[PDB]
């Protein structure tokens, strides 16, 4: 397949070829043009707060060690020994001043440097140039209010610029709330879906909620429960959708601070969020204080998703075209009482974790949609994302980005796939920029 | 067990060994076997309401954890060691049961098939609460659905059971430390 | 069980629960365990003639079905719900045994290896026929052959056993509703 | 591999490269040139007799919904939602006026039309063109005496013409017997063989029976039992072989009406078939009445096989080059007593079903022959099908098709593979026809 | 069993059937079940020193073989039929235990997870040595490590147990004929 | 990938691209340029001593039958029927005058000839040319002191020449000891590693022993035990490394006759080897008699390895880029007492067999190093084998080959990979020779 020429996503992001969820050659191509090029979620400050603390993370199919340095910074390195390529670290988290390889005993520092080689003097003499044998380092590591992302491509935009118009929506909860913590360890489960299936679902799919999650809505009695079985459509002005230049987007459901949490947490959460909102009105204005306590379903392009307020935080780690390893953390507000943090974390896992009853509702939808992308008669078929097309705006006086002023639509699919297609057909960041110079115009056509 | 000598053994595991190595009551082991076999039968036929009514105590904690992989020699890193795949009270179990029984649970059509294999049953009365029964058992759980999906789960269960309404012994605590860190079964949406 | 409330439970499954929940006879459960363990031993060592002679009654129906996947809400489509993977009388079992023992059964060289795991044994005498013993048990059956072929089968067995020649209890009915619709084991050429 | 030029099947179908059973690129090519082009078995009238009745079926690796329409016709559609590609139907059979997608709730009629979209007015307004969003329909659906076949290629010959000279042999049992019923549900088992291995075996392999099935012949006491362990060769005139332009073929074993059925069914069947034969003599002539009660081992190209009289009916559903999902139904004559139908159906499964002791004899033969096609030193080796070559005829006054007037031979292999090679090397039906304009001459050479 | 009639049965297997078919002692079967369940518990928690001390006799032979695939009709080729995956005396078991417990056994960090399922227990006293107890049982052994490595082992165990120090019954022989010829579990580094 | 041009191994064998352990296209290419071209281990005289004795063996991914002929020679044939490609032999060893196919009953002799065809006269008449239908024969089968190797390529050098300078080191144990026997059957286990990972480890990796095998050294109390946890470096003159033109190489650890065997065998072995050494001094000289009782870790290129004295004998049978089937035999000296042979064989399996506690130490090292070769950021990374470079010699007056006069180094890696690269980039033996005309000069540079 010629990725320069092949139209995998049609103009304005209106449709995508079904093969994108199934084609292994394209998956391999995505490793280069999506995962090696873009910002990928690694960890949070709260999980590696002290010098020497480390975790392992996936970046695409690669594994990295992410380590807190003595100077308070974070550096990340391929989890691969520079001698004969053995995996250096076999655990998920810990604290160490370095990592010793179990094959021939080479010792690397937390700073990636090759610090020791067994019997170096007797074996290598002065001939081993250890300065050139440091672990292969992730070129870019940056923080968004404690959330640490990495990028293999030195040419990438800064993380803040990469978030584009999405940052404005995230800031009330990520910054102005006083800050979030990530509660680990994550749940980890393999699903037989393409990574794009859950990514597209979290970035922009409010339409599926009442039908897919009918049973979970009816059974849990959460605040979005009026939607069960499509019994009721959200009122006008219930929410909006947005998307951005580099592909990140989200839905906003106004005031939905208790999110998917069952009735057992609803009064406590609605009280807590409302109280902080009242304080935030004076600081960031009424609209942004309201966004803080509104439910955001967001994907940070390409494969990091979240539900703010519900507190669900996801990494869709790619394995092959029909295999994804799902990591699920809980996000909590730092100034919540500890007992509330604990119950919120359990509730995140109860609903969206490995035995998350909501997340289970999505399995067959994601898996079969992905697997059908391999089927002969479906490869060249068109997946539709035209809902709301012709009603999106850009440059609004109140809400930034490409915005659909309605709670349910496919605005954020279009922006996600527009960015996806621009990357797949480009050889570097400069070419992506050239391919994106009229990004919002393309999305707001008709 | 001396865990200073038996270097691989956790303090928790050593405590549980001690519990069953002393007063062996053969009749109790057999009562426990019946109790667990009947529970598994109810679950296998998806009689989830009957399971709650007959097997699950009002004060239950039903907990399945997933422990983060850490170095055997780790002594400094102190953050949350595990997450809760399940950590349910009775009402939370009831929510999960209603979710299973809801006619709009699309994933349950066509009907799933469950087969459970319960082995290695051990039973001992609590020393301090003579009405509390400790039961340990291992489960293989086979779930089949949709022609060619097959998921097999493996676990050890640390249970406490107590006589409740009508004198019927019911589960007041189940604890499972799930042995596989990354699930390869699509989800853990089964009652271990 | 009220199957109007426990919506996922079939009338057949509810009837079988009822059978074991009443007169529990511990001695009977143990007799049944011995009977099934000995049967499995004979099968595992491929003593198929001994199995017929010692374990299988002349009036046996040995039945394994595969049920077509239908909607949970289906109420109109009425055609044959299942096919018979096995539905054998004694003579038909004998044919299968002779086929296994035939020196020109090329598939049996090199010799196959079987290992069976029988669990969850329950036993109850029939109410109306005091000489009929109902036995329920679950089986994991592992078959290995030809270096790297490994097939694992999982099933629940609803049996009836009755005293026959010499007073030896023998199988007069086995019913298995096989839980996997599409077999991933090359065939079901094993005695569950 | 260049499929226009590569000689995968030699002249006259005398040999085939072993790689055809193992090569995954060729498997992918077969999806296009074999499965997307030819007629594939779907279901029988007897399984979907009433309006709204449906089943799912595979066509190649694709899945379709096959539905009885209100007007009595049958239409078939891809089991794939037109919105975002989720699998619509998760059951194997049922009765419904339509199918609702579990993802966003789109509702399709039994006629494939998009009939309803949740909250269409509020979400899409008048902008969704539902007329253009019907399920992707199988272009051709036709019946041969109740047996329903589908074809994705509008350009295919009518099913009757596609059966070619094979139809004449099938008609006494399929038509003149008063009609057959298919007894479901089928057994379903995965074997580690290429679909062509069982297809070639059923189309033309009488040679294997005495040796492969020695134990089953000796143990069951069926009427073909004299063959056990090659103890005896069928007498002269015991049968014949035939093949046809579009690849279908069969063996005929004269008078073998009880087929593989054990002695418990032999007298009853031999009485029943003989009685109907006596009535048919007057209607269709002695030869054709005899064919009715003769055992036919047939493959309807590419991947549907059967044993008439034994009543075995097979679909060899392709998964990959070394994986096939085997579906096994029983065929019965409609005017048989119901108790006989029931016992015959059980006997079909007893012998050739998932625990079919005869079918089990074939496993290692099919699986290893297929898997050896991947082995380096065997890929370019030649599988032989020359038995009987130089003795076949065409245009015989009594028996139509390319015919080998002997019970055991490889005539039907040659015709099967001649058609296979003509398809693999052709881009469409017109090219297949051009490549087949001297089909019988090629087969009767020397 | 007549192995001339039951053509697939080995002389060894026929001898072992005979052992359990005669004096059935229900109490002995239950003692054996407890003994094996406790042994499996010690192994599952990786209390290998405790296993040696409490379960393993000084005179033990702990043997697991792998049998070469030969024709069912083979009568001429006479060379070594099997190799020993294990064939250990007590000191050799101790070496393996020290290897497991060594802090530089890099493969044991992060800590492995074991779950054993013991079924089909049969027990009979030896005829000639009234202090020798024959125990047969089957094991499924699940080993999970490093996120997504899962290995499942299946085997029948022919044991002899004898009262040793303090009157505690200990293993003096274990024999396993491993059913899979080519292992698909990375290694057989588990105590069956 | 263009294998003529791609530098997979750098000059002098100093590094290799990590992708070589993971790339499936290269694996397929190795089937042609490595496994179909080079000498591969089959069996030993001791396992097929009598006429009619046979075993099956892998050669690459192909399977062969290796049979003792009536004239005392050994011939090997593809385990594939010449009719329709079924696997002929399903057992691992036996004694027979021939092999009959279970599909249609064709009978082949132990000499590979097609000897019988069921009902040949009635079916084929005189038309089947059985002389041209013998099993596909392995072109070359040769013995090195009872150890039988095969090669599919008629153009290969004789086995003795192929062993090159390695033969001199092997001869004291293989020849002058009075001869070895192979004790079967082998252990067989699948590991998730590339075949090159264990091959490179056995050919030249003494560096890993103290660290990788720390626990086994500490626990077993074998004679190399001073190495545990890198507690001690072997003294100067403790050993050497060598490599050869066609890729075979080994380490020599002086005097280490009890090898990995636990203290229970040490005194007995050290006595036995020392006694034979004293006799050999007079026959082959002091140096070669000492080599006899010195521990050799050797790979016979490509995928046969051994530890002499320890008695471990390995075949790393390739399955795919990250899958290898490991066969483990024991080697014993014929004139050892039978009871010692038995205990030595058990000890080989105890340490290096399927539950070999030493071999287990290597699993994660081999598997992760191999699997990392598939990871995107590691494919183009460089595996290092530069230890000792610039200190190797050729043409030494005492020790032949390219020799590193030190116990621990990477000399034998360099020779292994130099030969590997010359094969991968060559179309035949003549091209390999041209690519190897300055082989020792390349290895001794700087
Ligand atoms: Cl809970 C919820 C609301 C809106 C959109 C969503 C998308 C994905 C998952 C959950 C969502
Ligand atoms: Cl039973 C029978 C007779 C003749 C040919 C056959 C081919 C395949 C399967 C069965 C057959
Ligand atoms: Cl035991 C031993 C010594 C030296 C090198 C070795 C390489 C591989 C395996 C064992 C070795
Ligand atoms: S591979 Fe890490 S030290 Fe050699
Ligand atoms: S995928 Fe079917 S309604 Fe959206
Ligand atoms: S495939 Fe071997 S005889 Fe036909
Ligand atoms: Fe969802
Ligand atoms: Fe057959
Ligand atoms: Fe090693």
């Amino acid at each position: 397949m010629n990725y320069n020429n092949k139209i995998l996503v049609s103009e304005s992001g209106l449709s995508q070829k079904h093969l994108i969820h199934g084609d292994e050659e394209l998956f391999q191509h995505e490793l280069k043009t999506i995962f090696a090029r873009n910002w990928l979620f690694l960890t949070h400050d709260s999980l590696i707060p002290a010098p020497g603390d480390y975790v392992t993370a996936k970046m695409g199919i690669d594994e990295v060690i992410v380590s807190r340095q003595n100077d308070g910074s974070i550096r990340a390195f391929l989890n691969v020994c520079r001698h004969r390529g053995k995996t250096l670290v076999s655990v998920e988290a810990g604290n160490a001043k370095g990592f010793v390889c179990s094959y021939h005993g080479w010792g690397f520092g937390s700073n990636g440097e090759l610090q020791s080689v067994p019997f170096e003097k007797d074996l290598y003499g002065e001939s081993l140039n250890k300065k050139c044998l440091g672990l292969k380092e992730v070129a870019r590591v940056e923080s968004f209010h404690g959330f640490i992302y990495g990028c293999f491509d030195q040419e990438a935009p800064p993380l803040m610029d990469y978030l584009g118009d999405a940052a404005w929506y995230l800031e009330p909860m990520f910054k102005h709330s006083g800050g979030l913590e990530l509660v680990g360890p994550p749940g980890k489960v393999v699903i037989k879906a393409n990574w794009k299936a859950p990514a597209e679902n979290f970035v922009g799919d409010a339409y599926h909620v009442g039908w897919t999650h009918a049973s979970s809505l009816r059974s849990g009695e959460s605040i979005f429960s009026s939607l069960a079985g499509n019994a009721a459509l959200p009122p006008e002005g219930a929410g909006l959708q947005m998307t951005s230049k580099y592909g990140s987007g989200m839905g906003v459901l106004w005031d939905g601070y208790s999110g998917v949490h069952s009735a057992d947490l609803v009064p406590e959460l609605m009280a807590f969020g409302g109280a902080k909102q009242e304080r935030l009105n004076k600081e960031i204005g009424d609209v942004r204080a309201r966004i803080y306590r509104s439910h955001l379903n967001c994907t940070v392009f390409p494969n990091n998703s979240m539900l703010t307020c519900s507190g669900v935080f996801k990494v869709w780690n790619p394995i092959d075209a029909n295999t994804t390893e799902v990591w699920t953390y809980a996000i909590v507000e730092k100034d919540m009482p500890e007992d509330l943090k604990r119950r919120l974390a359990d509730s995140v896992q109860r609903t969206f974790g490995p035995a998350g009853f909501w997340e289970s509702d999505d399995n067959d939808n994601m898996e079969t949609a992905s697997q059908n992308g391999k089927k002969y008669q479906s490869r060249d078929s068109d997946l539709l994302s035209n809902l709301g097309f012709g009603e999106d705006v850009y440059g609004d006086a109140v809400y930034p980005g490409v915005v659909g002023k309605s709670a349910i639509g496919e605005t954020s699919y279009r922006g996600f796939y527009r960015a996806y297609q621009a990357h797949v057909s480009s050889s570097n960041w400069a070419e992506f920029e050239h391919a994106s110079s009229t990004w919002h115009t393309e999305l707001t056509k008709t | 067990i001396n865990i200073q000598e038996d270097k691989l053994v956790s303090a928790h595991d050593a405590e549980e060994i001690l519990r069953f190595f002393n007063c062996h009551d053969s009749a109790l082991q057999q009562e426990a076997t019946t109790l667990l076999t009947q529970e598994a039968h109810l679950l296998d036929i998806q009689a989830y309401r009957a399971w709650l009514e007959h097997c699950v105590g009002s004060e239950v904690q039903y907990q399945v954890i997933s422990r983060e992989l850490r170095a055997a020699s780790e002594r400094r890193y102190k953050l949350n060691e595990a997450m809760n795949v399940y950590n349910e009270n009775f009402q939370q179990l009831k929510v999960r049961v209603e979710h299973q029984l809801d006619p709009q649970n699309w994933g349950n059509s066509p009907k799933l098939r469950f087969t459970r294999f319960i082995t290695n049953v051990q039973a001992a009365m609590d020393v301090n609460d003579k009405e509390l029964l400790h039961i340990r058992s291992n489960v293989i759980l086979h779930r089949a659905r949709r022609g060619n999906q097959v998921d097999v789960f493996y676990a050890a269960r640390e249970d406490k059971w107590k006589r409740g309404e009508g004198g019927v012994r019911k589960l007041v605590q189940r604890f499972v430390d799930y042995p596989e860190r990354i699930l390869q079964t699509h989800n853990l949406m089964v009652f271990l």
